[PDB]
RNA sequence: UUCCGUUAACGAACGAGACCUCAGCCUGCUAACUAGCUAUGCGGAGCCAUCCCUCCGCAGCUAGCUUCUUAGAGGGACUAUC
């Protein structure tokens, strides 16, 4: 337990459910343990290097959206603390966990391409489920008295649980849907 | 009468290229590698080898980085305070073992230093180089007579015995020379080597000379007569020679494996060979070989930067 | 793309043809002799003439090769 | 030759971008100071855990018997606390090296290179320059037709 | 000897300067003057850059003219007998010496 | 603790503790025009906080504590940022001479900065121990 | 009377380009190919390379000494503070400014350029070049204008090294019916004591020395 | 049109790449009063005096040195090793 996020939080009490998303959220092994969701790091050059970077930086890195935030990662970070002490704070369970249960249960697992419904790729997964998390998190924030970290808070709470509640979780559903109506 | 597997040392990332020994029988050796590195030892507690998979026959005490590129040859002075060596960058640093910092930087080779040696009462320093010349120094970083070859240098000996100090010098020209030192001029061209002499070697007694290289053959002169004599004939091409300090031994390192050689039968004693475990390293064989001052140690430099010791049992 | 040009891979042949003999395995004991025995007008493709020539002098041993190699 | 040397001093930086920070150590009681200031002040604040990784993970244990002062210029408000953060990796690495045994620094330099290789190795990533026919290195003026 | 001279060599190439920038700093090492240099000041990079077009049409491409100076400082301990008995030797086209004495 | 020098405190908990140690010394005069001006032309409204002018002392006092050598023109540019231009872009501005100069002559009226004949001003002796002597008190 | 470094070799320059065309402007028809400016301490030498060293000294050497005082007052030397020297260009054939020039008054005169064009080229070959080519773009014969190559030899395109070992030149004919345009690449050979071409071998050129 | 390989084509040449410049590495080298660092001395402040420690300023071409800055020379990668 010597490296905490923010010096606060534990990784190793951190249980990555799902099977097929676990080599793509850098959570579990003790080489994905950061103090801090900001790395500077090169998780671009080779097609699957962006897996192996911690999923809280990837959780802030979708926050530097739209222009006006683009390159603002220190804010971002910031956001980040302010969302996972409120989650801390409503649920009394660790935030990485909660953060983790929510990207599992907003990931689309199958897809339309062309009509036929094809299957997402766990990368792909992922990506798309911190995406949706995010892009819900912005959109209810957007003119709104309520703050980007307890709007992000709420969003990952409410997919943590499964709820339809949650933008993500809604659009997950519509996503996968479109892909049973045109199977 | 033979050598067992005492243990493996890891200190060197990239091939290693020479073993100096104390002469004192202090307990620490002193590596140089192809990583620009100087390391010393700490050979105070080997932990033999278990077979447990683990453990280091000896613990890497004190680094030594002043050269700007592959370092090739070290020897240790008589004190044991002091090393000099070799580098491909040109020149030749002597460095204070206790502090760790380079006292003197010896200029004027143009090209890559392969071989230093010092005398036998630390007073001259003689280095070989690319450049197909041999140049005797001081402690003084001041290059005497600049000694000849047509070809790289390979290796310098210093003649262990005191009645006429000789350098011998094999090189890339399939030829060894042997230097009088008195007058720095030549006394015996052996030649005879159907490649580059890429190691020599003198026995401690100062009579019988060795010379290995390309040609796969140990051809063993001697020194003063300056006349061929058994041609002991090795598996591939020879990188290191060196005489049992003694027990009248030749060990030669060669691609293949280590072979010791009883000089008085002219027989094979010995072949140690790495126990490797798969086609990975395809070609893991030793450079540096380095007897023990008592001789019951043999120390073996690999192209993997691993160190193998091999005790008399 | 790493595909080594007509001037490499030719001179690689050429230095092996006649210096085999004093011709390593070792990039750097082979980019050595390469400038012993050649006049190249670059480091960049002194180096990539003994890397190529490395990586045939390895080929050799496996046997098969398109050169001459007489021996 | 097998004694631990006296101990003294060492000056080591490290680099990212444009910023190069430089840090020296004297044998001392543990003080770590940037630019006069204590790191424990060194700002931006949320990124003050950065520059303080490599303290924590080799433990405030392994740098009582060195005085860290760092000067640090160039680069900008994260180049310079990513610049600090390699400067006092590669000076512990650097001081164990010569005045604390080989062993102990390369038990050091795992746990560094464990975590990150950037708190050892510097980035060699720079700005690409300007084209022209855009606003930017790639960006390209907006086409009309 | 007495005074202190500063020989300023400026050029646009850097092997001309730079031999002769040798050829100094070896004539005053063989009359046993101390010589603090060569001292390299940093590059002086003069940039023009212009429309290549001698029109406004085409494709608006732009070459970058760059002219590079380089500066060497050189200071000697001396007499000003020695010093111009120095710079005397062939200095190569393009090398502006300059020397100027002081305290 | 004590025997805390000014670099050794946060800049923002010294720099309020400063404005308070000016205020209650009794020795600042202010002028008529504190109420009205602003500190650059950028701005667009008068510093909000009261205390403001005792702030701007402290923070200058600060700053040649750490610096010595600042002109008038130096702290019109330390405390210059970005002036917004409606529907042009921004750019660099600078900062009132008259609220620094004044500030600054009001801190030589105490013995806390004097002038160099370098140019600018340096810090005082005295002035270099109430900074000190203040560092201090200022809660870690 | 303190100038920058950087106002003195971009003045430097420009004095350069300045008298390099008030040279080809006047000494035109006695072959100038350059000159190369030598500012010694005592005085600004001016060496000129030209084909007839007998038509720019002139009669007794007036022509060079005319040349030498309007350069000093013109460019406001000091008096004596200025030499122009008149030098032999030692491989005419070598020279595209010399062979541009020479074919610009084989073309003046009303030689056929087809005639002409090959006739420089075949000057070059035999100097020595490892590759020439003479371009004439133009009314050659009719009122539309072509362009005629008159390639012969090796000659590199691209890359820096061309830059050290093609000397080019690019002359107009004042015709009758127009302007000719006269582009002369002359690609070096390289010499080894540097003189005749460049002095560094081309990049891709290996050499291999036999066992 | 980069090579391999097939083959009435083989061997070349231009172009491509090579080349050049800038950037990335060098605790190796060369050298800095128009760049710094470190130490020393003195002075200022703190702590309370001094001392020590901490933060500063000034000085020393007899205080050393070149890590940081500069700029020359070189080295360094070759896909080298698996
Ligand atoms: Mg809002
Ligand atoms: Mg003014
Ligand atoms: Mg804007
Ligand atoms: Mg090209
Ligand atoms: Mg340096």
């Amino acid at each position: 337990g010597d490296v905490k996020l923010f010096n606060r939080w534990t990784f190793e009490d951190v249980q990555v459910s799902d099977i097929s998303l676990n080599d793509y959220l850098a959570v579990t092994s003790m080489k994905h343990y950061t103090f801090l969701p900001h790395s500077a790091g090169r998780y671009s050059a080779k097609r699957f290097r962006k897996a192996q970077c911690p999923i809280i930086e990837r959780l802030t890195n979708s926050l530097m959206m739209h222009g006006r935030n683009n390159g603002k990662k220190i804010m971002a970070v910031r956001i980040i603390k302010h969302t996972m002490e409120i989650i801390h704070l409503l649920t009394d369970a660790n935030p990485i966990q909660i953060i983790v249960d929510a990207i599992i249960n907003s990931g689309p697992r199958e897809d339309a391409t062309r009509r036929q419904a094809v299957d997402i790729s766990p990368l792909r997964r992922v990506n798309q489920a911190i995406y949706l998390l995010t892009t819900g998190a912005r959109e209810s924030a957007f003119r709104n008295v309520k703050t980007i970290a307890e709007c992000l808070a709420d969003e990952l709470i409410n997919a943590a649980k499964g709820s339809s509640n949650s933008y993500a979780i809604k659009k997950k559903d519509e996503i996968e849907r479109v892909a049973k109506a045109n199977r | 009468e033979s050598l067992v597997y005492a243990g493996v040392m890891r200190g060197h990332n990239d091939v290693v290229t020479a073993i100096a020994t104390p002469i004192d029988n202090s307990p620490f050796i002193v590596s140089s590698s192809r990583d620009k590195s100087l390391l010393v030892w700490d050979l105070t507690n080997p932990i033999q080898a278990t077979q447990d998979s683990s453990s280091e026959y000896g613990v890497p005490f004190r680094r030594l980085t002043g050269h700007g590129h592959f370092v090739q040859d070290v020897v240790l002075s008589s004190d044991g305070q002091f090393a000099l060596s070799g580098s491909w960058d040109g020149e030749l640093r002597l460095w204070d073992l206790s502090t760790g910092v380079t006292t003197r930087r010896f200029v004027g080779h143009e090209k890559d230093v392969l071989s230093v040696a010092f005398s036998i009462d630390n007073r001259q320093i003689v280095s070989a180089s690319r450049d197909r010349t041999i140049k005797l120094w001081n402690t003084l970083g001041e290059c005497k007579y600049t000694i000849g070859h047509t070809g790289w240098v390979s290796c310098v000996r210093f003649s262990p015995n005191n009645f006429a100090p000789t350098i011998v010098s094999g090189s890339w020209d399939r030829s060894v020379k042997v230097w009088n030192l008195t007058n720095c001029k030549l006394r015996c061209t052996l030649d005879g080597h159907g490649g580059y002499v890429s190691a020599v070697a003198v026995s401690p007694d100062g009579s019988l000379c060795a010379s290995g290289g390309k040609d796969g053959v140990t051809l063993l002169w001697d020194l003063t007569e300056g006349k061929r004599l058994y041609s002991l004939d090795a598996g591939s091409i020879i990188n290191s020679l060196c005489f049992s300090p003694n027990r009248y031994w030749l060990c030669a390192a060669t691609q293949d494996s280590i072979k010791i050689w009883d000089l008085e039968s002219k027989h094979i004693v010995q072949d140690l060979r790495p126990e490797v475990p798969v086609s990975t390293k395809q070609m893991l064989y030793c450079t540096c070989l380095s007897w023990s001052a008592d001789g019951s140690t043999l120390y073996a430099g690999y192209t993997d930067g691993t160190i193998r010791i091999y005790k008399i049992s | 793309g790493r595909v080594r040009t007509k001037t490499v891979k030719k001179t690689s042949r050429q230095v092996i043809e006649k210096y085999y003999s004093r011709m390593t395995l070792d990039f750097h004991t082979n980019k050595k002799v390469l400038e012993e025995v050649s006049i190249l007008q670059s480091k960049r493709l002194r180096n990539k003439v003994a890397g190529f020539t490395t990586h045939l002098m390895r080929r050799i041993q496996r046997g098969p090769v398109r050169g001459i190699s007489l021996k | 030759v097998l004694t631990r040397p006296t101990p003294g001093t060492v000056q080591c930086f490290g680099r990212k971008k444009t910023a190069v920070a430089v840090a020296y150590c004297k044998p001392g009681r543990g003080l770590i100071k940037v630019n006069g200031a204590p790191i424990e002040l060194i700002r931006p604040e949320m990124l003050r855990l950065k520059a303080f990784e490599p303290i924590l993970l080799a433990g405030r244990s392994r740098f009582k018997d060195i005085d860290m002062r760092i000067r640090v210029r160039g680069g900008g408000k994260t180049s310079q606390i990513y610049s600090i953060r390699q400067a006092i990796a590669k000076s512990l690495v650097a001081y164990y090296q010569k005045y604390v045994d080989e062993a102990a620094k390369k038990e050091v330099k795992e746990i560094f290179g464990r975590y990150d290789r950037t708190l050892l190795v510097a980035d060699p990533r720079r700005c690409e320059p300007k084209k022209f026919g855009g606003r930017g290195a790639r960006a390209r003026f907006q086409k009309s037709y | 000897v007495q005074h202190r001279i500063r020989i300023t060599l400026s050029s646009k190439s850097v092997k001309n300067l730079e031999k002769v920038c040798s050829d100094l700093v070896k004539g005053a090492k063989e009359k046993q003057l101390k010589v603090k240099g060569p001292v390299r000041m940093p590059t002086k990079v003069l940039n023009i850059t212009t429309r290549k077009s001698p029109c406004g049409e085409g494709t608006n491409t732009w070459d970058r003219f760059e002219m590079r100076v380089h500066k060497r400082v050189i200071d000697l301990v001396s007499s000003p007998d020695v010093v111009k008995q120095i710079t005397s030797i062939t200095i190569e086209p393009g090398v502006e010496v300059e020397v100027t004495i002081s305290d | 603790s004590t025997a805390r020098t000014v670099k050794d405190v946060n800049p923002h908990e010294f720099v309020k503790a400063y404005s308070a140690h000016l205020k209650r010394s009794g020795k600042m005069e202010l002028p008529e025009w504190v109420d009205i001006v602003k500190t650059a032309r950028f701005k667009e409204l008068p510093p909000s906080d009261a205390d403001w002018y005792y702030i701007r002392a402290a923070s200058m006092a600060r700053k040649i504590y750490l610096r010595q050598g600042i002109g008038i023109g130096g702290f019109q540019k330390i405390y210059g940022g970005r002036q917004r231009n409606g529907s042009r872009p921004p750019h660099f501005c600078k900062s009132s001479g008259a609220v620094s100069r004044n500030i600054l002559q009001e801190l030589q009226k105490m013995g806390i900065i004097d002038v160099d004949p370098k140019g600018g001003r340096l810090i005082t002796s005295q002035g270099r121990r109430d900074l000190d002597q203040v560092a201090g008190t200022v809660p870690a | 009377t303190q100038i920058s470094k950087k106002k003195k070799f971009v003045s430097d320059g420009v004095f350069y380009a300045e008298l390099n065309e008030m040279l080809t402007r006047e000494l035109a028809e006695d072959g100038y190919s350059g000159v190369e400016v030598r500012v010694t301490p005592m005085r600004t030498e001016i060496i000129i390379r030209a084909t007839r060293t007998q038509n720019v000294l002139g009669e007794k050497g007036r022509r060079i000494r005319e040349l030498t005082s309007v350069v000093q007052k013109r460019f406001n030397f000091p008096e004596n503070g200025v030499e122009l020297y008149a030098e032999k260009v030692v491989n005419r054939g070598l020279c595209a400014i010399a062979q541009a020039e020479s074919l610009r008054y084989k073309l003046l005169g009303g030689l056929a350029v087809r005639r002409a064009c090959y006739g420089v080229l075949r000057f070059v070959m035999e100097s020595g070049a490892k590759g020439c080519e003479v371009i004439v773009s133009g009314k050659l014969r009719a009122q539309r204008a072509k362009s005629m190559k008159f390639k012969d030899g090796y000659m590199i395109s691209s890359g820096q090294p061309v830059n050290e070992y093609i000397d080019a030149a690019v002359r107009h004919v004042l015709l009758r019916q127009g302007v000719l345009g006269i582009k002369v690449k002359i690609m070096l050979d390289w010499d080894p004591k540097g003189k005749l071409g460049p002095t560094t071998p081309l990049p891709d050129l290996v050499t291999i020395h036999p066992p």
